[PDB]
């Protein structure tokens, strides 16, 4: 039913999608469940293995493969916390190359002919940040006059790094395994 | 002005001063016979003082004719309550109100 | 048997009527993940309420009661439509915040309530009223103008807050200009306020910000007043009343402490 | 019923008294009609007395055609038997009226021209008998509301009158007035020349002059004798009884005459200075029917009778007090009991929309429009419609939302909007306060505690329409808030047993009409804040008895309710849990 | 048609402009309740496209360029005189459906309301007419729900235009929706509507029903139906007494009932005539009873004020002499032994007369009929009879209910039917002519 109400959302006709926090809460802790987390033995491997795929599961057969396409479509492009949330989601769905997530979505995309996906995929692309000199420099010239910067990180230089990695790792995971359906279809 | 005309009897010698508050029940009454206010409804008497503009001058001088204990009728004229504009929402323009009013306490 | 916890209460309970019925309504369903997700995240609780929380000494009871009175009456102009006998309400409510000594002995609780967003948004919900028919109600924008440059003068922390609202600002920043008796109550002003003798600030500032600015002078250069030829001024090509506020802008941009900001 | 028969009905309400039904009736799965109910069942009877009504777009007997009038031609309404001539039509006498009343002045004065037009206020309105309808037949006048009798044979001496004659202390008669419902004139006896309706059909004039009083009648072009004064006030509504002798029987023409102001002047209020005569489709004919129903009460007043003794007569004593409230209809002069819209749904659902604008036009801290509101919808009334079990669901909604808007969503929203804030001040009350109230780690009761941090100040103005000060405006109107307190845990208290008996009758006929409103209610008690301490302790047990325990009945959370209600548990579950947010916010304060 | 022109050589496409119009409604048909999320939706964007794009090639105007050139004829006779028969016939029917498509254009859609704001005033400019009332106030409602912008074009102007709809066309909660739309759009409340609509629709008390509590009312009556009539044997003169033990002025908010006199029967039946049953109504509430409360003579429901030596309200320890003369019709009151100065005169005898009192809760009050029931305080005026003389010789004198229904249990109340004439009432002596 959670499941099914935030599908339900992101196929509503809307201009912009508005920012949910139980969206944001909700789908961080699907995306954790399903994760979880010298040499191992080749049983305790396969347990692991096993375990992530039911975990995975539990997940993907409420449908949750075909909600993560439908937030990021639905997004049209704009880059913020709920694409990023749906990123982790689909992430840890399709850790390990799950066959079955990704013949789901690639039917879902099949069967609704969806180009929103696409153009929103191109527009987090284009949206998406790089090492910034400028910014650097003044952030450097800040620090050297003698007052602290708010943030000690340097964050505004390079905005977003998670949310480029995520994105370019949902892309890699969906045609992982030599995927040549879905890699011919992107 | 106002008519008077008396419902119930008083004492007949204690009257309102200036600078003195009368406490009444009063049930306010279109000409048409159409209530618009009641202090009875609200169960709180309505205190007021004499002489200083704090109700309408047909209410004040209908009140200050009355003894203590006293109930009467209060008819007053477009001109003493409201004028012609009105109160916005509750009385139309140049409207009559009748009032029945008992004065319970001289405090 | 018993819960004995109304966390525990609500946690069973919301479960028990998912797994019973299929709840039809978006509206129920939202409402009973929330309050499950709360149950279940008990330290988000804390961790949203904290930054919230205040502390004041007991003498200040009172008056920090007035100041947020004052607070609601303006908060709740928001859901009302702009007007004559709400133009006098906001002005008085400002007035009295302003006189009330809380207002400068704590500053962030100023900030931590938050009323440099809410005079914003009501100033902003009345310039787009009437936007292209021109602003409507100047004496309360100028009036929140003076307002939120006070509160920029405050401390430099409520600074940098207002410094978060500066590129909108600046496309509602074409409003009061050309009108006189304004000065020091537009916008623009507030967004200069923003950045003013700040080095932080300034260096902070980015490119296409004023690449706006340059853009709305190279406008009043080539056209000229639409509202002062409509009074009846000789008509020139350009625009020296709007340009000039603009030149001030970034002259409170570029300079700044007595020294230059090279970038 | 048959004439002098007696008869009593037992819907098994209780099984006990049925006589017959367990030799007849228990074993074959039958069961008594008022098995599942907690509240008697209302019974409707058939009307004695006739009322008018709209003539039916399918009445096999009346006709009626609204004819549009031209530039030359008056508005006319034109009154028809489809039925005459054939087998089972109508012989009697039908009895017809127009739908709005003219009102005569409160206090009686003691080329037409345009001003004069203006300043007139006496108003006209022609009726005429086709050319075949016997005039003796046909009555023209007017009419007032008291008029609800239907004789076969009528005369205009049967009519009811009476003289008050006031006289002065020495007795003679300083004034005497007659009164009458009916103020009509025959056809028959207007026709004074003769032959006047052979060559023309009679146009009937009636002339009411609104400032004086005065009824003249006036018949092709001759003012006759007959004429009437009527009182101050007096409400006289257009009427034609007609006995039909013809398929067409007469026209209500709504022309004007020389020096006479049209009758949709008098009529309407937006029309007062417009001398076109207009006929706007408010004005329709309507008849005298007996086709009606009527409400028995469910409680009627306790009078006992007893003689008390050979000189002291009969004793008749009346001491418990019953009310009940009362729908007005301006237009007809009428008044029924608002329980009677369980079967009119017209006037049930234009009620519910001017409730609905009622609530809308104070909405969002109008307090002066909430003040005005407070003369039209006064405090008894709302309590009263509060408390009622009998009132239809709609109207109960409507009634608990005009309450809430008028007196309470104010402070509730002022609390609300200052709610994720916690100032709390530094006293010696927030030193006190501590996260577990005794050793023991057990959580206390929500909401029940010492709570410092700072609150919006709860503020109310009398409302009062005899005070010229404008001060009271701000500030929303006063409420008895103690009563309501009383009054909403009493009610819900009854309605957890209530409901959870599973009754086919629930207040307001369904489930969510039952709760709903009343939930709704108490979320804005419990937001304001007016529950303390032993109202809030017996409020949490019935929300919940086991888990609330301080220290067989099913809570509010185990009864299988409907979803707009879970929404509102789910609001109260939120509104617990912000309380408990709150105390943890001031022990961390009190610790630091 | 409007220049002049001769008919036959215009080209009118009628029924081409009804089948478009009936297939334009369907092309912009909401989608269905029913109908499933995904379609729902998918329904609703093509919609949203439809209207888009017709908004944007200008279809809105065409539209109402054709509404306003249809107007110019007041009535379909008069639109059947300038063109034809069956132009006259389709002309209400065009025109609903015209405003029927422009609803559906307008419907849901944002800009299209916010550019509909310059119209809104042509189109309250024929909300009067009953040609296109629904219409025009359904795109209103559309316009007003869906564009915050509309609500600042509607003044005073507008808001009683449509105001003094309800009174002309009668009670429409349509116009009531739109009036709510009016001060509440998206959480925003317009107060200067809010005033504008409380300050032109409420006081009037007019239109809109009204509320009130009213105390219940009951009648007590004796058992004696005494009348007058040609050829019988009843006296025409009686009367009787009531005295109040004890009365509540105010029991609840509103002042305590308690009316006595006389009243009479429609016919010869023993049910009270002209009367409701239950409710507020007592003696003098209608034209076939009659009153005195003790400062006021009740009749028809209309009170006139009587002259009496120290007028009050009736109170504790009052007796009220009551008086009727059927001789010459005349009802006369004397409170205390002093003459109420006024009376009833020239009413409606062709009935049975009986005492009643009507009173609310808060009483007690006491019947003094006579002789062995009761003990006149006052020596009745000469000629007058006491109305226990009145009584049948088999039947007994008792104070019983006026109407039949009564308090009691449910399942022990005794539903009664008509009544047979009580004929005998009258003892009118006809022998046999011989």
């Amino acid at each position: 039913q959670l499941i099914l109400l935030f599908s339900r959302t992101a196929l509503t006709e809307k201009c912009k999608l508005e920012e949910d926090f139980l969206y944001m809460a909700y789908a961080d802790i699907m995306a954790k469940s399903c994760h979880d987390e010298e040499v191992k033995s080749f049983e305790e491997k396969e347990m692991e293995k096993q375990k992530l795929l039911y975990q995975q599961a539990r997940l993907h057969d409420r449908g949750a493969a075909e909600m993560v396409l439908q937030t990021i479509s639905a997004s049209k492009g704009e880059t913020g916390p709920m694409v990023a949330a749906t990123l982790k989601l689909g992430i840890a769905i399709l850790n390990g190359g799950n066959s079955t997530v990704q013949q789901k979505m690639l039917d879902y995309l099949k069967e609704k002919k969806d180009v929103g996906f696409f153009q929103s995929l191109a527009g987090l692309m284009q949206s998406c940040s790089v090492l910034d000199l400028n910014a650097f420099e003044r952030q450097n010239k800040a620090e050297g006059l003698g007052m602290v910067t708010e943030e000690g990180s340097g964050e505004k230089v390079l905005q977003d790094d998670e949310f480029t990695c995520d994105l370019f790792r949902f892309l890699q995971l969906l045609c992982e395994g030599h995927n040549s359906d879905f890699q011919n279809y992107l | 002005g106002v008519e008077i005309e008396t419902i119930s009897p008083g004492d007949g010698r204690t009257f309102p001063k200036k600078g003195q508050t009368c406490v009444v029940h009063y049930t306010g009454m279109l000409q048409n016979g159409k209530k618009f206010d009641s202090s009875r409804d609200r169960n709180k008497p309505f205190k007021f003082r004499i002489g200083k503009q704090e109700v309408i001058k047909g209410f004040e001088e209908g009140a200050a004719q009355m003894s203590l204990g006293q109930r009467a009728k209060l008819t007053c004229t477009p001109d003493v309550a409201y004028g012609a504009t009105g109160h916005p929402g509750v009385i139309p323009p140049n409207a009559t109100l009748i009032f029945d009013v008992e004065l319970l306490n001289l405090e | 048997k018993k819960s004995s916890t109304l966390q525990q209460l609500i946690s069973e309970t919301m479960v028990r009527w998912a797994q019973e019925s299929v709840i039809e309504d978006p509206e129920l369903v939202r409402a009973m993940f929330v309050l499950l997700h709360r149950q279940y995240d008990g330290i988000g609780g804390l961790v949203r309420a904290l930054p919230k929380t205040y502390t004041i000494n007991g003498v200040s009871v009172e008056d920090t009661i007035n100041l947020l009175a004052s607070l609601g009456q303006i908060r709740s102009l928001l859901s009302v439509r702009m007007g004559k006998e709400e133009e006098k309400l906001m002005i008085r409510g400002l007035g009295d915040i302003m006189n009330n000594k809380v207002f400068y002995q704590h500053p962030n609780l100023m900030r931590a309530l938050g009323m440099h967003e809410t005079v914003m948004e009501v100033m902003v919900n009345v310039l787009g009223g009437g936007e292209s028919k021109e602003i409507t109600f100047p004496k309360m924008v100028a009036n929140c103008c003076r307002f939120l440059c006070y509160f920029c003068r405050i401390s430099r922390q409520n600074q940098k807050a207002m410094f978060d609202h500066l590129s909108y600002l600046l496309e509602n920043s074409s409003v009061g200009l050309a009108s006189p008796a304004m000065r020091g109550s537009t916008p623009l002003d507030v967004a200069a306020a923003s950045v003013m003798d700040n080095n932080e600030l300034a260096l902070a500032l980015r490119e296409p910000d004023l690449e706006k600015v340059v853009r709305y002078l190279a406008g009043c250069g080539l056209q000229s007043c639409q509202m002062l030829v409509s009074k009846g001024y000789p008509d020139i090509g350009w625009n020296p009343v709007e340009g000039e506020r603009y030149l001030d802008f970034l002259r409170f941009a570029v300079f700044c402490n007595g020294e230059s900001v090279e970038e | 019923l048959g004439v002098a028969q007696v008869g009593r009905m037992n819907f098994g309400k209780d099984v006990s008294t049925l006589k017959y039904f367990t030799i007849c009736g228990l074993q074959e799965g039958y069961e008594p009609f008022a098995v599942n109910t907690n509240r008697d069942i209302t019974m409707w009877l058939s009307k004695r007395l006739p009322q008018f009504l709209q003539v039916p777009s399918n009445h096999e007997h009346i006709e009626v055609t609204r004819i549009d009038g031209t530039i030359d031609s008056s508005p006319c309404l034109k009154v028809t038997q489809k039925s005459f001539g054939s087998q089972n039509s109508n012989t009697d006498i039908m009895f017809y009226r127009l739908s709005m009343p003219i009102e005569c002045a409160e206090v009686f004065s003691k080329r037409d021209d345009y001003d004069f037009l203006m300043q007139t206020s006496t108003y006209y309105y022609s009726v005429r008998i086709f050319p075949g309808q016997e005039p003796a037949n046909v009555w023209v006048g007017w009419i007032t509301s008291d008029f609800h009798q239907y004789d076969t044979g009528f005369d205009l001496d049967r009519v009811r009158t009476v003289t008050v004659t006031l006289g002065d202390e020495k007795g003679k008669v300083h004034e005497s007035i007659k009164r009458s419902n009916c103020y009509m004139v025959c056809a028959g006896e207007s026709m004074s020349p003769g032959q006047g309706r052979n060559n023309n059909g009679l146009e009937i004039g009636c002339v009411v002059d609104a400032a004086s009083g005065l009824l003249t009648f006036i018949a092709n072009g001759k003012e006759l004798s007959t004429y009437y004064q009527v009182e101050p006030s007096t409400k006289l509504f257009p009427a034609v009884f007609a006995q039909a002798t013809s398929p067409n029987v007469f026209q209500f023409e709504l022309g004007r005459i020389k020096n006479v102001m049209p009758l949709s002047a008098g009529l309407f209020k937006s029309e007062h200075k417009n001398p076109v005569p207009q006929c706007p489709p408010r004005l329709h004919v309507q008849f005298l029917s007996h086709v009606l129903w009527s409400r028995m009460p469910n409680q009627f007043l306790k009078v006992d009778v007893s003689r008390i003794s050979e000189r002291q007569g009969w004793l008749v004593q009346c001491l418990d007090p019953l009310q009940f409230m009362s729908l007005h209809i301006p237009e007809e002069n009428r008044s029924v009991d608002i329980l009677e819209l369980t079967e009119q749904e017209e006037l049930l659902k234009f009620h519910y929309h001017t409730l609905r604008l009622y609530s809308a036009v104070c909405a969002l801290g109008n307090h002066r429009v909430a003040h005005a509101l407070c003369s039209h919808v006064d405090e008894p009334q709302l309590l009263y419609a509060i408390e009622n079990k009998y009132m239809p669901g709609l109207l109960r909604a409507g009634y608990y939302d005009l309450l809430i808007d008028i007196h309470l969503s104010s402070y509730a929203t002022a609390r609300l909007m200052m709610n994720n804030e916690y100032i709390v001040p530094m006293t010696e009350e927030t030193k006190s306060i501590t996260l577990f109230p005794d050793e023991n780690k057990k959580h206390g009761l929500p909401g029940i505690g010492l709570s410092t941090s700072l609150r919006p100040r709860m503020q109310f103005s009398s409302p009062s329409f005899v005070s010229i000060s404008n001060e009271c405006y701000q500030y929303s109107p006063e409420f008895p808030l103690d009563i309501l307190k009383s009054k909403t845990i009493q009610m819900l208290t009854e309605a957890v047993k209530e409901g959870s008996l599973h009754a086919r009758d629930p207040v307001g006929g369904t489930t969510e009409f039952l709760f709903v409103p009343l939930i709704k209610l108490f979320y804005t008690l419990l937001i304001m804040g007016i529950f303390h301490n032993e109202d809030l302790k017996h409020i949490l047990q019935l929300i919940e008895p086991s888990v609330f325990k301080e220290a067989p009945k099913e809570g509010l959370l185990q009864m299988k309710l409907p979803e707009p209600v879970k929404l509102q548990m789910c609001l109260l579950l939120q509104y617990l849990c912000d309380c408990q947010v709150r105390h943890r916010i001031e022990a961390i304060v009190a610790f630091s | 048609l409007s220049k002049k022109a001769k008919a036959s050589t215009v080209d009118l496409p009628i029924e081409s402009v009804s089948l478009s119009l009936q297939d334009l409604i369907g092309y912009f048909h909401p989608p269905d309740e029913h109908l499933e999320h995904e379609d729902k939706q998918n329904r609703l964007r093509a919609l949203k496209n439809r209207q888009n794009l017709f908004q944007e090639e200008g279809m809105i105007n065409l539209v109402l360029e054709c509404i306003d050139r249809l107007h110019v004829y007041s009535s379909a006779a008069h639109f059947a005189d300038v063109a034809g028969r069956e132009a006259g016939e389709s002309w209400k029917s065009i025109l609903n459906s015209l405003y029927e498509l422009l609803a559906a254009l307008i419907r849901g859609n944002r800009k299209n309301c916010a550019q509909f704001s310059g119209s809104l005033d042509w189109l309250i400019s024929r909300l009067e007419r009953l040609e296109a009332s629904s219409g025009i106030l359904e795109v209103l409602h559309c316009v007003l729900v869906e564009s915050p912008e509309a609500l600042n074009i509607i003044k005073e102007g507008h808001i009683k235009s449509i105001i003094s709809l309800l009174d002309k066309h009668g009670r429409n909660h349509k116009v009531l929706d739109v009036l709510c739309s009016l001060c509440v759009c998206h959480g925003v409340a317009v107060r200067s509507n809010q005033h504008l609509i409380c300050d032109n629709l409420l006081p009037g008390r007019d239109l809109l029903l009204q509320t009130r509590l009213v105390n219940h009312v009951s009648s007590m009556r004796p058992n004696i139906f005494l009348g007058v009539s040609e050829g019988s044997a009843q006296y025409k003169k009686w009367y009787y007494e009531l005295m109040v033990d004890h009365t509540e002025p105010f029991v609840t908010a509103e002042a305590t009932h308690l009316r006595v006199g006389w009243a009479s029967t429609e016919g010869y039946s023993p049910y009270p005539g002209g009367g409701e049953e239950w409710g507020g109504n007592g003696v003098g509430d209608d034209l076939f009873s009659y009153g005195f409360d003790g400062l006021h003579l009740w009749s028809g429901c209309i009170a006139r004020t009587v002259s009496s030596p120290n007028q009050h309200l009736l109170r504790t320890d009052d007796v009220i002499s009551c008086c009727l003369d059927l001789s010459a019709p005349s009802i006369s009151f004397r409170i205390n032994g002093q003459p109420v100065q006024g009376m009833f005169e020239n009413f409606n005898i062709d009935g049975l007369f009986f005492p009643v009192v009507s009173f609310s809760a808060g009483i007690k009050v006491r019947f003094l009929l006579g002789g062995r029931h009761g003990e006149f305080k006052f020596l009745p005026p000469p000629g007058y009879a006491p109305c226990y003389e009145a009584v049948l010789p088999k039947e007994k004198l008792k104070v019983e209910h006026s109407r039949e229904y009564k308090q009691e249990r449910t399942y022990t109340r005794d539903l009664l039917g008509p009544t047979v004439s009580l004929t005998q009432a009258a003892f009118t002596p006809i022998p046999v002519d011989t």
